[PDB]
């Protein structure tokens, strides 16, 4: 598991290989999501993104595909696209096909742990959340059990 | 997804105009947001947008007169004049900080003075 | 900003319309540049974006084309519902002007 | 250092005992404020809280002082006074006086390690919050020097 | 810390009304945030809050055609009849989740109809 | 919901000033009570809350009585800055009404 990291496409920043096939797994700890997003962007374009490539992949799921050139008009903001998953596993595939000639320079993006708020998203009475977890408290009367999810009086 | 908009009516010179518009199907916070407006006869005019980091920016002619707000997506435009009646049309940009495009318009409240 | 041309056009069905649009700038991406068609009392519909792609469920006659100034929307056959006013809208990049543009307009009639 | 605690006064949920001094020190990683809130206060009531208080401190300056007996009005939350520090040292006393003859039932208190924003409250260009620390980043082309905080041409 | 209030002024029977108070000083997120109101020679007549967490409560006069914001701290009252004139005052309690008491008054916006 | 007497109070200058506020129902901490004195053209004073506690500055004549339901606000000498308007305020538990309420008045002239 790992709290942050950097997914660069190959030979970036200069324009990557053809016929190239990649791979990322991306892995938090337990208790945290992910957040994924991409700097910079500059691909190949096709319809439905079929030639080249970048495919953010959950468990037997597609959460995106990427491909052509955009980048933010926000000055305050880097950022051209995102993907906010409440999971702590996540891939990346990168694809190119056989013409570079263009010279396109794929893609920068970054990824961080986030926190799962289970409160919000699991208490019989209070629920507090923290970073990495939560844990369940009680008026002053009750008591917590041994499943430290419900409460009672003594 | 939807978006639909209120307060259109009509308002004496001088006064105030606030129009707002509640989305159906997503979230303000992802995509760039935008108001527009249209008199009637005349063609589009685009007043403002905020990023969805949450970020305003207006047009030359209305930077001193308008404030856009994110809750709902809120328009206020001050010293209200026969010129502002329109059609305040509400658009959704494709990405969040950028437009490239609307896709997802609203319906259009006509305001009069 | 944005400068469309013409202001108005009159053909008839099965013909082929261009209308152009200058920017006098750079586009956002080189490209950023809506087609929309409006018809009365209703709002813009999105035809085009990035200067040659097509939205979903637009009809192919629509094409789109265009360099990091002038822009081209071409209908190769015009038909009966086709005949509505059409709108280039232009994004910009931060720091020239405002962010976003719309043109002047071309109503489209028999 | 903890990602969260507990900070309950003596003989609680009962009578604090008289003639009481106890501390507490709280500890959270480098990289995290402290979050701490009371969910219960009922201790004796005096000008100053000069007989019987709970005093908050962060580095020799006093954070806080209650005394009293107090409770929220908010259905949602049952939080009746909070601190937020920047720090990731806190310590908390607990004073009790020579009689507590209205048999007062002291106070219950929770903290948690929160994230410190370094972007928002340190890079030439890019600035990349995460859990516990940051890192910083810059567009194509630009390569980060050994210091890890500026980036340069080449 | 100040409270300061602004939106005063004539407003046509059945029109909307709204108020608007910035701090200086303090962040609305720490200190249940009320509105209260006083008709011309009629005395204090609370009207809302919205604790620190974020939970806007109404008193039963104003359950359904008030809404009170944060962001600033604005007040919203829907149809305004002649009985809605009045200094609107905004006011801070003394912790986050209760009042107990109210110390720090803004300085009131006469709204006539 | 808070009914305060008297309305209106006239006395002269260095006399005791009684106050009464009754609340219908037991008050939130049950003693959550306020006492405000309010001056035309101006912003209602805080001077005593929790039925008992003055504010700084506020002179020791104002004194505070506390009860369940019964609470008296004091004046055990009358100055010519003492004659405004009086409030209590109460706030009451969530589900007992609204949460906050204010009394009728009380105005005092010489
Ligand atoms: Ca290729
Ligand atoms: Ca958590
Ligand atoms: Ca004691
Ligand atoms: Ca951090």
């Amino acid at each position: 598991p790992t709290m942050y990291g950097e997914i660069l496409s190959p030979n970036y920043p200069q324009a990557y290989p053809s016929e190239v096939e990649k791979s990322w797994d991306i892995e938090v700890p337990e208790g945290y999501g992910i957040h994924l997003y991409f700097t910079h962007l500059d691909i190949e374009l096709s319809e439905n993104c079929a030639y080249d490539s970048v495919q953010i992949i959950s468990g037997d799921t597609e959460e995106g595909r990427l491909c052509g050139q955009r980048s933010s008009n926000n000055p305050h903001s880097p950022i051209v696209e995102e993907f906010q998953v409440p999971y702590n596993k996540l891939q990346v595939i990168f694809k190119s096909d056989f013409s570079n000639e263009e010279r396109f320079t794929g893609f920068a993006a970054y990824y961080v742990a986030t926190d799962i708020n289970e409160c919000t998203d699991p208490c019989s009475h209070f629920c507090n959340n923290f970073i990495g977890g939560y844990f369940c408290s009680c008026p002053p009367e009750y008591f917590l059990h041994d499943d430290m999810k419900n409460c009672g009086v003594n | 997804v939807q978006l639909v908009e209120s307060g259109g009516g009509v308002v004496q010179p001088g006064r105030s105009l606030r129009l707002s518009c509640a989305a159906s199907g997503f979230t303000f916070s992802a995509y760039a947001m935008n108001w527009i407006r249209q008199p009637p006869g005349k063609g589009l005019e685009w007043i403002g947008l905020i990023y969805g980091s949450g970020h305003e920016f207006y047009a030359s002619w209305a930077e001193e007169r308008v404030t856009i707000s994110v809750d709902q997506f809120s328009l206020k435009l001050s010293s209200v004049t026969a010129a502002d009646t329109a059609v305040y049309y509400c658009a959704r940009g494709r990405s969040k900080n950028y437009n490239s495009d609307f896709h997802l318009w609203g319906q259009g409240t006509l305001v009069t003075v | 900003q944005m400068t469309q041309s013409p202001s108005s056009l009159s053909a008839s069905v099965g013909d082929r319309v261009t209308i152009t649009c200058q920017a006098h700038e750079i586009l956002h991406d080189k490209k950023n540049l809506a087609w929309y068609q409006q018809k009365p009392g209703q709002p813009p519909k999105l035809l085009i974006y990035s200067a040659s792609i097509l939205e979903s469920g637009v009809p192919s006659r629509f094409s789109g084309s265009g360099s990091g100034t002038d822009f081209t929307l071409t209908i190769s056959s015009l038909q009966p519902e086709d005949f509505a006013t059409y709108y280039c809208h232009g994004e910009f990049s931060h720091g020239s002007g405002d962010l976003n543009h719309f043109g002047q307009g071309t109503k489209v009639e028999i």
